[PDB]
């Protein structure tokens, strides 16, 4: 039962980790798409003229 | 030239078209310096992340 303990909680720390890395990865696609939209703003606003 | 009347009726023309070149190459500087803005704003934020 501990050697069976003690595998669960090894898994667990490193799960921990690999959620943090799938935080990162939506953090940079957010950011990249934010620009985006910023420069399609302002190509409408030219447009309307 | 001047000295007739010949010289400044077509100074007139020379004139016109001279400002019409200036101007065009004043616009295409400007929008080269509005994407270098925009540039180093996402680099910014990339960087950040």
């Amino acid at each position: 039962i501990s050697e069976r303990f003690g595998t669960q909680i090894r898994g667990t720390d490193v799960a921990i980790r690999n959620a943090n890395d799938g935080i990162s990865l939506a953090q940079v696609a957010e950011g990249s798409l934010t620009e985006i939209g910023n420069n399609l703003q302002r190509v409408r606003e030219l447009s309307v003229q | 030239d001047v000295s007739t009347v010949l010289g400044a009726q077509q100074a007139l023309e020379v004139v016109d078209k001279a400002l019409g070149a200036i101007n065009s190459t004043r616009a295409d500087l400007g929008a080269i310096q509005n994407r270098f803005t925009s540039v180093v704003a996402n680099l910014q934020t990339s960087s950040e992340n």
